RNA sequence: AGGGGAUCGAAGAUGAUCAGAUACCGUCGUAGUCUUAACCAUAAACUAUGCCGACUAGGGAUCGGGUGGUGUUUUUCUUAUGACCCACUCGGCACCUUACGAGAAAUCAAAGUCUUUGGGUUCUGGGGGGAGUAUGGUCGCAAGGCUGAAACUUAAAGGAAUUG
């Protein structure tokens, strides 16, 4: 077998164009090249986001386990988007208010 | 469901979609 | 599902897509290759005659011919009764004509 | 190197040729496998005789090369050799196996019929085969009496021969025993047809 | 509690095979176990992993235990036994016993320039078992074994001081990664060099020499 | 449904192995011979052993058998393998003429050998199979 | 192989197959030692003298062990008329 | 098409040596082949080899020694910048210790040790170990 | 044909057997058969694979009907080799 | 868009069955089927194996070419065609055994000559779904094709085999 890819000493371009245009099926590279982080992903492609507790929710979880999870719908400040944040530890949405 | 019909399903769904967007030129 | 067989449909090898034959029982179109083409060389008169016919007959020796139904069967149709007979993985390699 | 003595006596050739050792193998002809001097028309191959008997000596030379004689396990399954192997057993004291081999006899150190050869002899690598394929697991040579149809996989010192059977098997064993005795034993001379007898071996009336 | 079957068993009891090379020299089929303990005293004897492994039944299941045992030293011989027995201890026992039959020497080389005693591989070897290639890939001095924990412990018992690996394919299946790193080890005496170009005499084996002392009376 | 068990057949195989002599055809003798030698706890089992031993003896009269060939049965070949009914003549001599060898065989004889006896056949290769 | 000044390190310096020159390994359970007894004048097979021939497991399992052992013997003077140069 | 003859030749060698053939035939047979082989001869991976002249193209008979392991060819003849030899030979051959990288160059077709003494690099062809 | 063949010197049987192309040297196995027609006493160097309805030097006798391989020599004709 | 329509026969009617069943079966039976002039341009268009290139193993066969056999028979006397036998050969289509080679294995003499990684080239794939969807092209009479997303979603989806 020749093994698919070209092997010429002058190929290069048909490597370098191929690897541009396969990379695009690498989900790491796609998010970086298309700014999903910025254009979506509630937080602006950012570690964190201050956001005002709009309401303390109880979210009934998926299967195997069974528990209402004690969350908070938020309104992210900068974007004005609304998200749902978990509140870790015993009660502590009590501390959230 | 059977994949050929799941294909046929989304063929009608398109042909309904074509009438909807054509109703506003 | 891997290959059960190497042949599969069998005759068809080096031969695009051949013509088909309607089966006998089900009238199920099957390729004339996948077809299970048994030969039914049956007598025109059933064994439990035959005396009776030859007693009442004119002439001696007689034609006493045999009808030549070259059957076909849609594999499924064949399995349901006929020569097919579901063989073991190792036994499925054998092409030898059975009995005899 | 060699003595230039063993060139096959004119009688012993006539003995070999009497048993049709070289009017055998037939149409079917393996490609290893140069023990043909010409081929007779329609369903025949003609075996080169000189090549056989040089090896029948070579085999023996190897059989002799094992110091402990109660060790060379000859085997036979296909019936026409059974008796001949037991004759070879009698003259040259070397425990052998007639008929059924029992797998795990060179391997499997528990069996009642556990041997441990330091040489194996076989008549039909078509049939005894198992024992050959077994012997590979434990580092042993395999002297075999191959026709030009049989496979010689895991075989060293393949004596060319006719394995239609009947006469040729027993004859070729006897020529082995002969040259195994002549190469260290009682007999000091190549000459004298002596006794013994070829017909001591061979297949019998059941 | 000894009593050997097999010429070679008796032969080692007599003390005419010294230890151990001669066995390997003449690739002698060491089917008995005692032999390798007699000759090699320093066999340790480390259980890698023990999966439960179940056959399914008319009702319930059959928990066997595939205990994986690297046997070795730091001399240059290593073993690899896998054994599935229902009792676990017995499995490790039978695993150790099997590992001392499969025992196999390793061409330990340099690195580059001889200078002091060799404790890497000679060459880049590979194994291939299931879908694991172990490749390894001789180090320089003191760089260490660089390996999956499994491959490492095999390479501690070898006395390969330093080697790089490229354990490649599904190395998490340990039976295979070892079986791989065993074969890559086996490959060594098995790969030629120009330091073998020089032809040897082909010695007679102990079996051929000490015939009378072997076998029963 | 009288098929004798393994222990019955196992012992009786090992009994006739070690004691082909001390086993006279008939039962009651072989019965008393069994209780002498082998140490059976039961009565029925012992009687059933004796029952198979006899059936082994009665087969022994009509030739040998497989798995039952020990010392005396070995020797009861063996003579015949040693001193065979054959042979008169050689045999495999040049009794009738001087070997009907083929053209190819005659040519082979001439290459290796110098002067041997021959009777050149026509070598009719023949039609059909 | 040679440390400092000779001092041959690495034991098990292997049987290399006579046919191939390819190495016979420690666990080549398939390898072999054909030993062939030396001939003398008028009978006599000279007790305790062999022309040894190792075979690799490779050639042996293929079937090429047969003709390689001939050619081995033929070159080393245990045969005539057997192995030909051309075929 | 038949492109790199050298490779297409060395492939047959590598197949031959794998099975333990004592020789090989190589159809096309170039300068490069012969200077490549010549190199294998000077180190000793290869016996005699006998360049047939088809009144025509080429053809070679190599005698293998049971010494070749791999008769490598690297394919797009990469230009090598003297220091980069070390990275090729490191990545192709087993060990700093022994092996050769057959490279064409200004100097002709050396191996990578000869090319270091000379202080002259170039393109690569193949290797041997 | 297994392991050791010594491939420079084949047995001539093999050379004759193998394809006229697939040997050590590509040598063709055709000849220039010197045919004599019944008419004139003169000999035409007829290549055995002519591809043509081969006439004589002048007279239209027709010497060899070109078939696929070697040509069938028209009627009861006589020939020398090469 | 023409011609024809025998039978089957997407649609339909309709007769049974079943808790029911516009589903099999049952009976009929437009559209077609068939064809001609246009389009469409996809199929499990599947050898689910890109093309070229070389080289590795035997077995026997198998066929389309070609050689040699004082071979056999045809028999119109020698025949000469034909038709075999047998051996080997270029071209085609597939099996058996061991695999020492591959392979996750099933298996494969190619799916080998690959961690001992490089003969040449084209193409495609990067967890599953969402989706062959949304959009935009572009192509089509249309059906539809080609081209082709993410947001969102999820821990498996698979493959092969083992025992149940
Ligand atoms: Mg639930
Ligand atoms: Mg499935
Ligand atoms: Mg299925
Ligand atoms: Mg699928
Ligand atoms: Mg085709
Ligand atoms: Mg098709
Ligand atoms: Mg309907
Ligand atoms: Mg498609
Ligand atoms: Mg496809
Ligand atoms: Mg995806
Ligand atoms: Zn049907
Ligand atoms: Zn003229």
């Amino acid at each position: 077998m020749g093994k698919g890819k070209p092997r010429g000493l002058n190929s290069a371009r048909k490597l370098r164009v191929h690897r541009r245009n396969n990379r695009w099926a690498e989900t790491t590279y796609k998010k970086r090249l298309l700014g999903t982080a910025f254009k979506s992903s509630p937080f602006g492609g950012s570690s964190h986001a201050k956001g005002i507790v709009l309401e303390k929710i109880g979210i009934e979880s998926k299967q195997p386990n069974s528990a209402i999870r004690k969350c908070v719908r938020v309104q992210l400040i900068k974007n004005g988007k609304k998200v749902t944040a978990f509140v870790p530890n015993d009660g502590c949405l009590n501390f959230v208010d | 469901m059977r994949a050929k019909w799941r294909k046929k399903r989304t063929r009608r769904l398109k042909r309904k979609r074509r009438k909807v967007r054509a109703r506003s030129k | 599902m891997p290959k059960k067989r190497a042949s599969n449909g069998r005759n068809k090898k080096g031969r695009g897509h051949v013509k088909p034959v309607r089966c006998v029982n089900c009238s199920r179109s099957v390729p004339k290759d996948k077809a299970i083409k048994r030969m039914a060389i049956r007598n025109i008169v059933e064994a439990a005659a035959i005396r009776d016919l030859s007693e009442a007959s004119v002439y001696a020796e007689y034609a006493l011919p045999k009808t030549y139904n070259k059957l076909h069967y849609c594999i499924s149709c064949a399995i349901h009764a006929r020569i097919v007979r579901v063989r073991s993985r190792t036994d499925r390699r054998i092409r030898a004509p059975p009995q005899r | 190197s060699l003595p230039s003595t063993f060139d096959l006596t004119s009688e012993d050739a006539q003995l070999l040729l009497a048993a049709r050792v070289h009017l055998g193998a037939k149409n079917v002809q393996v490609h290893q496998e140069p023990y043909v001097y010409k081929a007779r028309p329609d369903g025949v191959n003609v075996i080169n005789v000189g090549k056989t008997w040089e090896k029948i000596v070579l085999a023996a030379r190897i059989i002799a090369a094992i110091p402990n004689p109660e060790d060379v396990v000859a085997i036979s399954s296909r019936t026409y050799g059974q008796r001949a192997v037991l004759k070879y057993a009698a003259h040259t004291g070397a425990t052998p196996i007639a008929g059924r081999f029992t797998p795990g006899s060179f391997t499997n150190y528990i069996t009642r019929s556990f041997k441990e050869p330091r040489l194996v002899i076989v008549t039909d690598p078509r049939s005894d085969a198992q024992a050959i394929k077994e012997s590979s697991y434990v580092n042993i040579p395999v002297i075999a009496l191959t026709d030009l149809d049989s496979p010689s996989e895991y075989v060293d010192v393949a004596i060319p021969c006719n394995n239609r059977g009947k006469h040729s098997i027993g004859l070729i064993w006897y020529l082995l025993a002969r040259e195994v005795l002549r190469l260290r034993g009682a007999l000091p001379d190549r000459t004298q047809p002596w006794a013994i007898m070829p017909d001591l071996y061979f297949y019998r009336n059941p | 509690g000894w009593v050997p079957v097999t010429k070679l068993g008796r032969l080692v009891k007599a003390g005419k095979i010294s230890s151990i090379e001669e066995i390997f020299l003449h690739s002698l089929p060491v089917k008995e176990f005692q032999i390798i303990d007699q000759l090699l005293p320093n066999l340790k004897d480390e259980v890698m992993n023990i999966k439960p492994v179940q056959k399914q039944t008319r009702a319930g299941q059959r928990t066997r235990f595939k205990a994986v045992v690297v046997v070795g030293d730091s001399n240059g011989h290593v073993g690899l036994g896998i054994k599935t027995a229902k009792e676990v201890a017995g499995a490790i026992r039978a695993g150790i016993i099997i590992a001392k039959l499969s025992v196999i020497p390793i061409r330990r080389g340099y690195w580059g320039t001889n200078l002091g005693q060799p404790h890497s591989l000679a060459t880049k070897t590979s194994g291939k078992c299931g879908s694991v290639s172990v490749r390894l890939i001789p180090a320089p001095r003191g760089s260490g074994i660089v390996a999956s924990p499994a491959v490492k412990k095999l390479m501690q018992l070898a006395g390969v001081e330093d080697v790089y690996t490229s354990s490649t394919g599904s190395t998490r299946t340990l039976e295979n990664t070892l079986k791989a790193a065993f074969v890559a080890i086996g490959n060594t005496y098995g790969f030629l060099t120009p330091n073998l170009w020089e032809v040897q005499a082909l010695t007679p084996s102990p079996m051929d020499v000490y015939a009378d002392y072997a076998t029963a009376s | 449904g009288r098929v004798r068990t393994k222990t019955v057949k196992r012992a009786s195989k090992a009994l006739i192995e070690k004691y082909y002599p001390k086993l006279t055809m008939d039962f009651q003798t072989n019965k008393r011979l069994c209780d002498e030698i082998a140490t059976i706890q039961s009565k029925r089992l012992r009687n059933k052993i004796a029952g198979y031993t006899t059936h082994l003896m009665k087969r022994i009269q009509k030739g040998p058998v497989r798995g039952i060939s020990f010392k005396l049965q070995e020797e009861e070949r063996e003579r015949k393998d040693q001193y065979v009914p054959d042979v008169s003549a050689l045999d495999l001599s040049h009794s009738n003429d001087v070997l009907n060898v083929d053209t190819q065989t005659a040519e082979l004889v001439n290459s290796l050998g110098l002067k041997l006896p021959l009777s050149v056949s026509s070598v009719s290769a023949v039609r059909d199979r | 192989m040679e440390n400092d000044k000779g001092q041959l390190v690495e034991l098990y310096v292997p049987r290399k197959c006579s046919a191939t020159n390819r190495i016979i390994k420690a666990k080549d359970h398939s390898s072999v030692q054909i030993n062939i007894a030396q001939v003398d004048e008028e009978g006599r097979a000279i007790p305790g003298e062999y022309v040894t021939y190792a075979l690799s497991g490779y050639i042996r399992a293929r079937g090429e062990a047969d003709d390689s052992l001939n050619r081995l013997a033929q070159q080393d003077g245990l045969l005539k008329n057997v192995w030909s140069y051309s075929r | 098409t038949r492109t790199s003859v050298l490779a297409d030749a060395l492939n047959a060698i590598n197949n031959a040596e794998k099975t333990g053939k004592r020789q090989v035939l190589i159809r096309p047979s170039s300068k490069v082949i012969i200077k490549f082989l010549q190199v294998m001869q000077k180190h000793g991976y290869i016996g005699e080899f006998e360049y047939i002249d088809d009144h025509r193209s080429g053809k070679i008979v190599v005698q293998l020694n049971g010494r070749l392991n791999k008769c490598g060819v690297i394919s797009p003849r990469f230009n090598v910048k003297i220091a980069d030899v070390e990275k090729w030979t490191a990545n192709l051959l087993p060990a700093r210790q022994f092996g050769y990288v057959i490279l064409t160059t200004s100097a002709g077709i050396m191996d990578h040790e000869e090319a270091h003494r000379k202080h002259v690099s170039g393109k690569i062809l193949g290797f041997v170990y | 044909m297994v392991l050791v063949q010594d491939l420079l010197h084949p047995t001539a049987a093999s050379e004759a057997r193998k394809h006229k192309l697939k040997t050590l040297v590509q040598s063709p196995r055709s000849h220039f058969l010197d045919v004599k027609c019944p008419g004139c006493l003169n000999i035409t160097t007829v290549f055995s694979h002519a591809q043509t309805a081969v006439t004589c030097e002048s007279c239209s006798t027709v010497l060899c009907t070109p078939t696929g391989g070697k040509a069938k020599l028209s009627e009861g004709t006589s020939f020398r080799r090469k």
